[PDB]
RNA sequence: UGGAGGUAAAGCUACUGAAUGUAUGAUGGCGCCACCUAGGCGUACUGAAUACAAUUAAACUCUGAAUGCCAUUUAUUUUA
RNA sequence: CGGUCGCCUCCUAAAAGGUAACGGAGGCGUACAAAGGUACCUUCAGUACGGUUGGAAAUCGUAUGUAGAGUGUAAUGGUGUAAGGGUGCUUGACUGUGAGACAUACAGGUCGAACAGGUGAGAAAUCAGGUCAUAGUGAUCCGGUGGUCCAGUAUGGAAUGG
RNA sequence: UUUGGUGCCCAUGUCGCUGUGGAAACACCUGGUUCCAUUUCGAACCCAGCAGUUAAGCACAGUGGAGCCGAAUGUAGCUGUUUCAGUGAGAAUAGGAAAGCACCAAGC
């Protein structure tokens, strides 16, 4: 009825609805859009609407797609939200269900001292 | 007016501690919830009373 | 999907006249069940 | 003589509830006082601004009370509080 | 199975050559193969409609879904919340393997398959094949409902267009009357 | 008889006839027509009246147009009623006219016949009546 | 200066009802046949739907004020 | 004489609110252990085409259609990725509270940030102190029931109270 | 600047028609043996890879067809005082319209 994408962005408008709705405490917001071939991420800040964070496999120049190069994308950007001084992070999907590259990439920023 | 009122009371102090409704004819079984009690201050399994 | 009582195992069929052992995949003995009308055994496709 | 006369049947009417915008544009404000009472979800919640269990909009913050006109073909009403942000 | 690459070697080949198609992928792609047997006996006689599911498992591979209608009926006696049908969807090798299966050894048998074809292509490319009776399909034993029944097969492609779904269909030999 | 088919509400409020016209106020499927100087209730009654005029003093090929519609009901108290124990019921439908609306226009007929037409149809009316024609 | 609203007005191809004419017309009534059931050719005429032109509404609204209301800014006045 | 007496929805109610009449229309004295809570997934009705039973209309496939569908209910308002449908786990359908507001003669009613305790869902953020919201309800006195760190008419109990 | 992602917006952003495009990326695509999944289907979700691919989607140019927006004049309702001064709609129209504003990653 529709495509894998379309789909995808409307499960990332009710989740982006979810977040503006009932973040308080205005953490930064660490979006990972996942794609066929690779997968980035980029840290928004829905206050000012920018991004302060960013990272991708293209970024990386690493063969992604994998369970291995997704440690390395979120190490990257766990680094640089640590170097950017924000640790209150709230974490949301392209719109894909939280597993394999996504979870993989959320739990591998988690022990390089995010708090999420 | 009806009576669909029931009384819930704890299963460790038997004290009777909360207050809902339940249709006899339709819910045959007896409630065996579990919530709050004040006096063992802890979670616990909350059975009907009659 | 998988972990089934009726397995879809791969038979071979043959026909009268023209042998035509077509092998498709069916949940049923594992044998050369004999069919007497094929597709090719009919005057309308031939 | 008067003949007799029949009997009306509708003279009943509810207590009206005491519902409408409480809080101006342009009014101060604290956090938990209402602004807007409505059956249905008639002027949409923004920033620092709260619902009920009778889609009661309550405040969540000190500041000004600003409505935002929102949605298709500019139907639709949005408030928020846009805090004091005195910032020295 | 071997007549799957035969499909794609054989349709590729010819269709693209037939209207110039610029990529082999281009050609029309043939989707799913749904299958829905229902009745609405499961109003009064319920234990018919499980019998109805087996030979519908026994026939495909997949197990059958039943189907719940979306209204409420007096005349037919139809009630929301009830199972009254059951839909089978078909797809990868499976669909190709019962595909084959029919038009092979099921459709032949068929008492008189003179066919029906040009009047059946929905306007979108679709094919429906309406079956009377079951006992000729083989994978049924003769203990069955004390109530026999057809099918109705219906089939799906890649293209929108009728007349691209029938060159397919003539591309893969489906035997009806000049179509 | 004009009469509505069915209505939602049986006693509904009264609609005045004062001001201006809305809708129904120029010729547009004859070309002439008769207006009204004074906002009234007219009933079907006179309504029916007014077309039986028009239609025996038509000819063999003359056509007409009726406009306004009794679409609105009114009440009365049975005789011998005080006031109160609810409204009374719903007796006989009135078209609304105000200042401006044509009721009824002619076509396809000598000139003199239509306005005779037009001049029987609005003494079979209270409203004053007046000709106007259709702009080119 | 800012706002809430849905009244007056206006509109009904923007809904719900009511409702006029013209044109194409489902539909039935009405016939005349064949056929005992599948139907067919015209329909004094009823009238779905569509197009054009025109209407009505406290409990109709795709719209839509003024006044009034709330708050604030400035000026003046009174200790209510 | 007939009719009505409490509470909820719409119009009259005159674009803030309020506003009566034996003015015009209706309902309620409930329903849900899921129709609650959470996580995930998902989105009309109708109509067109194509197809055995099967028929105007049961189900299937595809397209069209921007709500005429659903949201337990009388209306109103809201809500089409929602507040509608399905699945998994559960019972926050918690305990002690409660700054601040609304409306009000009073009595009563309504919303609620936030704190402590211990939970449920969820990776987490977060949500949960009953349901899309407004009717589904009756003061005081009297007596009965359970618990209880209070009293026990000289003292210990009991009776009888709190 | 261009591509890809996304937020803000909520049709002058749409629906549709005609063409062009891919370097990198986006996508279809290749398979279900692994994590995960179907009220049944690797369709979808999830895996691991880019063989093929420019139909799609997606991105560009044209298209005023449908939908949407809509000036000025005049008028209806309003406020006063007049029986005239402001306020000024709705409908209709000339007409516009093939979105716009920012952030990030890459060759530029
Ligand atoms: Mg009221
Ligand atoms: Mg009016
Ligand atoms: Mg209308
Ligand atoms: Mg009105
Ligand atoms: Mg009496
Ligand atoms: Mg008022
Ligand atoms: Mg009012
Ligand atoms: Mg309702
Ligand atoms: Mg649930
Ligand atoms: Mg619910
Ligand atoms: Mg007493
Ligand atoms: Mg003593
Ligand atoms: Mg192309
Ligand atoms: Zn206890
Ligand atoms: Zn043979």
């Amino acid at each position: 009825m529709k495509t894998r994408t379309e789909q995808r962005r409307l499960r990332h408008k009710r989740i982006v609805k979810k977040i503006r709705a009932t973040n308080h405490d205005n953490r930064v917001v660490l979006m990972v859009i996942k794609s066929l071939n690779h997968i980035s991420v980029q840290a928004w800040d829905f206050s000012q609407n920018i991004v302060l964070a960013s990272s991708s496999s293209l970024a990386l120049k690493l063969k992604n797609g994998n369970k291995d190069n997704a440690k390395l994308v979120g190490q990257d950007i766990a680094d640089k939200l640590v170097k950017l001084k924000l640790t209150n992070v709230v974490f949301d999907t392209g719109g894909s269900k939280y597993h394999g590259r996504i979870a993989a990439l959320a739990e591998a920023a988690r022990e390089r001292g995010l708090n999420f | 007016a009806v009576k669909r009122s029931t009384r819930l009371g704890c299963n460790d102090c038997r004290e009777i501690n909360y207050l809902t409704f339940k249709n006899v004819k339709k819910n045959p079984e007896k409630l065996a919830l579990n919530k709050f009690c004040s006096r063992c201050r802890k979670v616990v399994v909350h059975k009907e009373v009659k | 999907k998988k972990d089934f009582h009726f397995p879809s195992q791969s038979v071979s069929f043959k026909c009268a006249s023209c042998s035509n052992s077509f092998t498709i995949e069916s949940t049923l003995k594992q044998k050369e069940i004999t069919i007497d009308i094929c597709g090719k055994c009919h005057p309308f496709y031939i | 003589s008067k003949k007799g006369v029949g009997s009306t049947k509708n003279g009943r009417d509810s207590h009206a509830k005491r519902l409408g915008a409480k809080k101006a544009d342009g009014q101060m404000i604290r956090t938990g006082q209402i602004i807007y009472r409505q059956r249905g979800t008639r002027v949409y919640p923004g920033v620092n601004v709260g619902l009920g269990s009778d889609d009661t909009l309550f405040a969540l913050s000190d500041g000004l009370v600003k409505y935002q006109k929102f949605g298709p073909k500019q139907g639709k009403t949005r408030v928020s509080v846009v805090k004091h942000k005195l910032d020295a | 199975n071997n007549l799957k690459a035969h499909y794609q070697k054989t349709i590729a080949k010819e269709l693209q050559k037939s209207f110039a198609f610029s990529s082999i992928m281009q050609v029309p792609r043939l989707e799913k193969i749904v299958i829905n047997m229902g009745v609405g006996d499961a109003i009064r006689d319920s234990k018919f409609l499980e019998s109805a599911l087996n030979e519908l498992h026994l026939i495909s591979g997949q197990k059958p879904v039943a189907t719940k209608a979306k209204n409420a009926i007096s005349t037919y006696k139809l009630r929301a919340g009830q199972l009254i049908g059951c839909k089978v969807t078909l797809r990868g090798e499976r669909m190709w393997a019962f595909l084959e299966k029919l038009i092979y050894v099921a459709l032949p048998r068929v008492r008189d398959f003179r066919g029906l074809s040009l009047k059946s292509f929905d306007g979108r490319g679709n094919y429906t094949i309406g079956i009377k009776e079951q006992i000729i399909f083989p994978e049924i034993v003769y203990d069955d409902i004390k109530r026999i029944r057809g099918f109705d097969v219906t089939l799906v492609t890649s293209t929108n267009k009728d007349s691209e779904a029938l060159a397919l269909l003539r591309a893969l030999n489906l035997p009806l009357v000049k179509g | 008889m004009l009469q509505p088919k069915r209505t939602k509400y049986r006693k509904p409020h009264n609609v005045s006839y004062e001001g201006k016209a809305k809708g129904n106020s120029y010729v547009a499927f004859g070309e002439y027509g008769l207006v009204a100087t004074k906002g009234n209730w007219i009933d079907a009654r006179a309504i029916e009246s007014a077309r039986i005029a028009i239609s025996k003093c038509l000819g063999k090929t003359g056509k007409m147009w009726i406009r306004i519609f009794p679409h609105m009901s009114k009440t009365k108290k049975p005789l011998e009623v005080r006031m109160g124990s609810g409204k009374g019921n719903p007796e006989f439908w009135v078209a609304v006219v105000k200042q401006g609306t044509v009721m009824f226009e002619v076509a396809n007929i000598p000139e003199s016949q239509m306005i005779k037409a037009l001049t029987r149809a609005g003494h079979k009316l209270p409203v004053t009546w007046k000709i106007l024609k259709r702009e080119e």
